[PDB]
């Protein structure tokens, strides 16, 4: 027929930030926290905890990182 | 609604609107200034210009006939339009100096003073329109060394070389029956067209005309044809957009919709729902600007223009308004979809749908020797009302995100930063 | 940062009650006498903080009288409070001359900002 | 906010500085308070240990511990100099407030 | 197929700087075992372990 | 000469102008030197943060 | 406008290294200045890693900077990266001057 | 920072003598051709720098075709030398075409300010 209004809703929204945004930018900022999630595996390489707990059980980097130094030409 | 059929050789197709008090006929050619060489551009504009000449328009008025004609990139028109009862007249005023007998327009002293006066409104047209000698230029530096780069005008330099032998030459090769719709629009009929048609034997010319050696191709590029005297600056910028027949042709349009034009002192241009007034406001970075889809057969344009007195903050203008594209690819709403889809459906109901019938006349016959027939405006609409957001944000991820510019500029446009800068906001590092 | 809206949305049901007011009226009355602005010689609207775009649009569109009133009563609150004095007792404001004149223009401002927004995050039902 | 953040990073520079400038003098108070401060360190359950050994330089409390400390007594009050400098450029913007608490863009004075 | 590879490397700058600092990593652990790997083997028999070897023979 | 005539450009202009083509070519050198300026700044940042873990001595009379 | 240029800090960063206008003809002499600003945060962070391990006596100024060189951990990197950037450092200094004593820098305006 | 009337009245001095413009002016042509600003496109008087007020005033009373003429010598200049070519030999300024002119506007300049700096130190003779 013939339309006298325009029935609408606003959602929810906090000022700049709606909800909108957040569906659009969730599965990229997901991608972000990986990516800085992998900086952080770089920038801790070589710290030897995160040696030993992380990165010395890939299946083809792991004998990579440890020596094998006998235990008798270290003073220490 | 448009019917169309095909004679001898001839494609004639009408739009017949019976509540309408004139009628318009006219032969629609389909090579514009796309089919020129840089030698001899503005042959199409002195063809428009000699066509509408005092001794050939006296001829016309003086049984009421009114004579119009229009120069684009791929086409181009010759329309006459009277009262509903003369529509023979008409045909036979095209047929009779147009068409057959063209040695009396192509007279010296005639060729003299169409050539004089289209010079000088090229000359009048180079140094005072500057909006459109920006968009011009757009055109010019984003399709160049390929046949789409050319002015519509032509080029002073090039105007004043042409001679009656050119306008000839470029009649044999191009007014021909296989290049050419004849248009009827106004409440004349389609059958009284063709019967009118086929009861004088009208034929224009029988070759064929010549295929053009390259096709159009994008050129990411920049032309400054900077003038520090001028007031504003003008300031054009397109990516490559759809040509005609795209699947992606109203995408193209509704994207351009989306972010619509602007005028800085009209107050209900300052309310609309666009999310860049909110940034162009504060500190009045325009004072127009307009967002365009030009499409064409080889290629297309998809862009915007501004003009602006805030010649200090030239390259924040750009940065918002390109800043502004990327939501586009990655976050365009649901509303500025909707609201782009209710104001395109209003702006081609407009330009279709108005009481002019030259105008209905200049757009049936393009579109009918484009693609042999004529998209109605509810099938048009229909394909408006498909488009969802994947859509956008699919063809803003072809065409947009990441792609070579091309940028025109005149006035002061030394606050305008380099092509580099420009092209690195098209994509912006995910934030 | 609590904007006049709400305010005045507690105030006008507090106001309109029987119980509420009779007993939270004369507590704001007191509030407002010890609270000592009008030794000074202010009204309470000189006293808002006006470095939002809300209260620059409310001073924007605030008539030139009112403006002029309002500035000398600032700038005479400046130069008493350089004195560490007060205002001689004919020079302070009564209860009757503190009265609310940029409210109506806040309020506006507010209801215009507050309808800018819900129609950007505007959503349609199809 | 921006001029009362950076008052913020003043203050915990401050107190950073002056906790170094007490454990360089290294009496009983300097060095039992440097091993209760650095030993709160060690709560941080990964990584707690390691970073209180690369803070001690060794074991506990002794010369590596002292040296870095003195070098960081001296680097973190330039620092801060740097940080007043940003501090008096983010004031100066919007200019100093008044007691009043209305504008005082109205009478102002060199 | 250039636009595939485009489309899932280069398009998003998140995927792009992953890849970046993946890519650091992994060349950062074998390019110090290539080295040191050439390096002892152009040192062949003047390092300590083949010293030792051969005073264990 | 008209200024809607651009100069010669075809001494500069690559011949087959493809956009991801290109595109990725100028993002791999890019990307190559950002994964290398990477690694080097994590072995120059843990170059120096290694110069304060603690000392030979001290590990010897640990 | 841009958050870069309305800030307080980022309009200075913007307007000294990202906006700032420079002339487009000139080479490679111009990046001596620019490498003089490396080469002080090279000496300034340096110089702090050793100075948290060396000793300012008489009796221990040697023998410090040798337990810098011997077995603190990149010990010898920093040493070494300390003197010979500090030579290289007025190497390029040297090029900075003999840069504007050739080009005229030192004239009317500057 | 030498003056150009110095500069003028050395070499008007050198030019009408009969034995040194002789000797002294092919020395001269040696030098121009050797110093090669005219390889990039440059006539000698947009070398001259311009950044004192003398210089200015010379060139904002230079006519209008001529500051257009030289701001692209200039921009020519800056591009050729940022690709570290040369302009080709067509496009080089020739002898004939390396005139001065700025030098009226620089002179008259000179004069005035010359003028004006004895007026201001002048002292009646009573
Ligand atoms: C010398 C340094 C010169 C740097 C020049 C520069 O950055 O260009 C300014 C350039 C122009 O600014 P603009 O066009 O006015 O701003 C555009 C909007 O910000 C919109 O721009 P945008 O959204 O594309 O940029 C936002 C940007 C903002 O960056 C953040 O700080 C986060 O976010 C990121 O770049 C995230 C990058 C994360 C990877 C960094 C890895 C480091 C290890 O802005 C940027 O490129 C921002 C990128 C930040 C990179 C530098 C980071 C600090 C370096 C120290
Ligand atoms: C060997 C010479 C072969 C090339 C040649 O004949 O050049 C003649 C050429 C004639 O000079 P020109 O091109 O008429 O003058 C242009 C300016 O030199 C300025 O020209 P430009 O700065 O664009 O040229 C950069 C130049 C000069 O570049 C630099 O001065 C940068 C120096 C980087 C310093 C890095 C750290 C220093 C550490 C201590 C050492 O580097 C090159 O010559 C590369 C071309 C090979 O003389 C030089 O290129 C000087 C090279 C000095 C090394
Ligand atoms: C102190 C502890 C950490 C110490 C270690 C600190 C690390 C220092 C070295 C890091 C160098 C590597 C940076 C991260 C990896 C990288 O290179 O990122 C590449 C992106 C490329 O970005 P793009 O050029 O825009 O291309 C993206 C493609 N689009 C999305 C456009 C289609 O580029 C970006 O997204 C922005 C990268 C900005 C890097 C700034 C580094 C500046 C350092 C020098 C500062 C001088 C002052
Ligand atoms: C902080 C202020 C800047 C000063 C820092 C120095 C910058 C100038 C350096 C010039 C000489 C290089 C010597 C560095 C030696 C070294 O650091 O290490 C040597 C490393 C490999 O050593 P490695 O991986 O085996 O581990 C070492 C400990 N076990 O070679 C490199 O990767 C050189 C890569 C250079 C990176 C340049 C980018 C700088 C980013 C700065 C980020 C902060
Ligand atoms: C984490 C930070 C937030 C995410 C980044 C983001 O979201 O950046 C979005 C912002 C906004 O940018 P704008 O000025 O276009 O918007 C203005 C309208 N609000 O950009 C910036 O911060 C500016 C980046 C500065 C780049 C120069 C840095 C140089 C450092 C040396
Ligand atoms: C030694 C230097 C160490 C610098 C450490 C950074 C301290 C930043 C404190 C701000 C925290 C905050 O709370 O900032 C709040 C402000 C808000 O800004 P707004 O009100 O404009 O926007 C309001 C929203 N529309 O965000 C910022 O400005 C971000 C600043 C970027 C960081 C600065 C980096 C560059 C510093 C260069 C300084 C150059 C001068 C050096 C001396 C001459
Ligand atoms: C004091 C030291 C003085 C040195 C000054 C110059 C060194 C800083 C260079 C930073 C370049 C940058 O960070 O640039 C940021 C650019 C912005 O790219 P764009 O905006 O052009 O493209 C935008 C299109 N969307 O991201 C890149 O290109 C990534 C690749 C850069 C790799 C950086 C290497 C780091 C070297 C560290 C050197 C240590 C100093
Ligand atoms: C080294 C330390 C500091 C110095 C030199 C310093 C300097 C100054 C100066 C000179 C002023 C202007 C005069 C004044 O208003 O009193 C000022 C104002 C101010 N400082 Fe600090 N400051 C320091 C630390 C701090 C700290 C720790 C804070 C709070 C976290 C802070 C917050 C402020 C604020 C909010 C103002 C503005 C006050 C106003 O004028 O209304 N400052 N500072
Ligand atoms: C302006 C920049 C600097 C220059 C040019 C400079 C120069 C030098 C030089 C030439 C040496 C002697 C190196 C040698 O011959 O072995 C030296 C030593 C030293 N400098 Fe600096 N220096 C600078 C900055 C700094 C700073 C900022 C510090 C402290 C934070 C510092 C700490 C030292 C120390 C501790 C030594 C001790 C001896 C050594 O280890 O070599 N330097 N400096």
């Amino acid at each position: 027929a013939y339309t006298s209004h325009l029935s609408s809703k606003t959602g929810l929204h906090f000022g700049r930030l709606s909800l909108r945004s957040l569906t659009a930018y969730a599965p990229n900022l997901m991608l972000w926290g990986g990516a800085s999630m992998l900086g952080l595996f770089v920038f801790t390489e070589g710290w030897p905890k995160f040696q030993d707990t992380l990165y010395k059980k890939i299946p083809l980097l792991g004998p990579t990182l440890e020596d094998h130094t006998p235990p008798e030409d270290k003073p220490n | 609604a448009e019917v169309t059929q095909l004679s001898n050789g001839i494609v004639v197709a009408t739009e017949h609107n019976p509540s309408a008090h004139t009628a318009s006929v006219g032969v629609v050619f389909g090579s514009g200034a796309a089919n020129e060489n840089p030698y001899n551009n503005g042959v199409s504009n002195l063809w428009k210009n000699i066509f509408l000449s005092k001794e050939n328009s006296a001829v016309a008025a003086k049984e009421g006939l009114a004579l119009s004609s229009n120069i684009s990139r791929d086409f181009q028109s010759y329309i006459v339009s009277s009262l509903p009862g003369s529509t023979d007249k008409s045909l036979d005023f095209l047929n009779q100096s147009f068409i057959q007998q063209k040695a009396n327009l192509l007279s010296s002293s005639n060729f003299e003073a169409t050539k004089k006066s289209v010079l000088k409104q090229v000359q009048d047209f180079e140094e005072n329109d500057h909006p459109n000698r920006v968009l011009e230029h757009l055109h010019s530096t984003a399709f160049q060394n390929t046949p789409l780069s050319l002015p519509t005008r032509g080029t002073l330099e090039s105007l004043e070389n042409l001679v009656v032998a050119d306008l000839e030459s470029f009649a044999n090769n191009h007014f021909l029956n296989s290049n050419a719709v004849v248009v009827g629009t106004g409440n004349i009929k389609h059958e009284d067209l063709v019967n009118s048609i086929e009861s004088k034997n009208l034929s224009l010319q029988t070759g064929t005309k010549p295929v053009l050696k390259k096709k159009a191709a994008f050129l990411g590029s920049e032309v400054r044809l900077r003038d520090d005297t001028l007031p504003k600056a003008w300031i054009s910028l397109a990516v490559e957009g759809e040509p005609v027949n795209s699947p992606n042709y109203f995408v193209a349009k509704l994207a351009a919709q989306i972010f619509g034009s602007y005028n800085a002192f009209e107050p209900a241009s300052r309310l609309q729902g666009i999310k860049l007034l909110d940034n162009i406001q504060e500190y009045q970075l325009c004072d127009n600007f307009n967002h365009f889809s030009l499409s064409y057969k080889d290629s297309g344009l998809w862009g915007f223009s501004t003009a602006t007195r805030n010649v200090t903050m030239i390259d924040d203008l750009i940065h918002f308004t390109l800043k502004q594209w990327n939501r586009l690819t990655i976050s365009v709403t649901d509303t500025e979809v909707e609201r782009a889809k209710s104001l395109l459906k209003l702006q081609l109901g407009q330009l279709y749908e108005s009481g002019n019938p030259v105008n209905d006349a200049n757009l049936l016959g393009a579109e009918v020797l484009i693609k042999g027939s004529k998209l109605s405006l509810g099938e048009a609409f229909k394909k408006i009302d498909a488009i969802t957001v994947k859509d956008v944000k699919a063809w803003a991820g072809k065409r947009l995100w990441d792609q070579d510019i091309a940028i025109a500029g005149t006035g002061q446009i030394e606050g305008l930063l380099d092509y580099m800068r420009i092209r690195s906001d098209m994509s912006m590092m995910r934030w | 940062p609590q904007s006049f809206t709400s305010i005045a949305r507690i105030g006008d049901y507090i106001l309109k009650s029987p119980v509420l007011s009779k007993l939270c009226v004369p507590v704001a009355n007191q509030f407002i006498n010890l609270a000592g602005y009008k030794k000074l010689g202010l009204k309470f609207d000189d006293l808002i903080a006006e470095e939002n775009p809300i209260m620059q649009t409310a001073l924007r569109r605030l008539p030139e009288d009112e403006s002029y009133a309002r500035a000398y009563r600032i700038i005479r609150a400046h130069q008493t409070e350089l004195t560490h004095h007060l205002l001689p007792r004919n020079e302070w404001i009564k209860a009757q001359e503190d009265v609310p004149y940029l409210l109506p223009y806040i309020l506006e401002a507010e209801a215009a900002a507050k309808e800018k927004d819900e129609l950007d995050n505007i959503e349609v039902s199809k | 906010v921006t001029l009362w953040n950076v008052g913020v990073i003043i203050f915990i520079l401050t107190i950073a500085t002056a906790f170094l400038g007490y454990c360089c003098v290294y009496g009983q108070m300097s060095h039992w308070g440097a091993t209760v401060i650095t030993n709160l360190f060690s709560a941080i359950p990964f990584v707690g240990n390691d970073i209180v050994s690369w803070l001690w330089g060794g074991f506990s409390v002794s010369n590596p511990t002292i040296q870095r400390f003195f070098a960081l007594h001296y680097l973190v009050p330039f620092i801060i100099a740097a940080m007043v400098i940003m501090h008096l450029m983010a004031l100066h913007i919007h200019g100093s407030s008044n007691p009043l608490g209305i504008t005082g863009n109205l009478d102002r004075i060199p | 197929s250039f636009s595939s590879l485009y489309k899932t490397f280069f398009k998003r700058n998140a995927v792009f700087v992953g890849t970046i600092f993946a890519g650091a990593f992994v060349f950062q652990t074998v390019f110090d075992t290539a080295i040191t790997s050439w390096y002892e083997n152009h040192n062949k028999g003047k390092l300590w372990k083949d010293v030792k070897a051969r005073i264990a023979a | 000469k008209s200024t809607y005539r651009t100069p010669n450009f075809d001494d500069v202009l690559k011949e087959n102008n493809d956009a991801d083509k290109g595109r990725s070519y100028a993002y791999f050198m890019v990307g190559a030197m950002g994964l290398l300026s990477s690694a080097g700044a994590k072995s120059t940042v843990e170059t120096f943060i290694s110069s304060m873990t603690a000392t030979a001595d001290v590990l010897a009379m640990a | 406008m841009a958050f870069r240029k309305s800030n307080v800090y980022l309009s200075l960063v913007n307007s000294y290294i990202i906006d700032s206008p420079q002339p487009s003809s000139i080479n490679y002499w111009w990046n001596m200045g620019s490498l003089l600003g490396l080469c002080l945060v090279i000496q300034i962070v340096t110089g702090i890693f050793m100075a948290m391990h060396y000793s300012s006596n008489i009796e221990l100024a040697f023998s410090s900077v040798e337990h810098i060189m011997r077995d603190v951990h990149n010990g010898y990197i920093l040493r070494y990266l300390h003197a010979n950037g500090a030579s290289f450092f007025f190497m390029v200094m040297f090029m900075h001057m003999a840069k504007g004593l050739y080009y005229g820098s030192y004239r009317s305006p500057r």
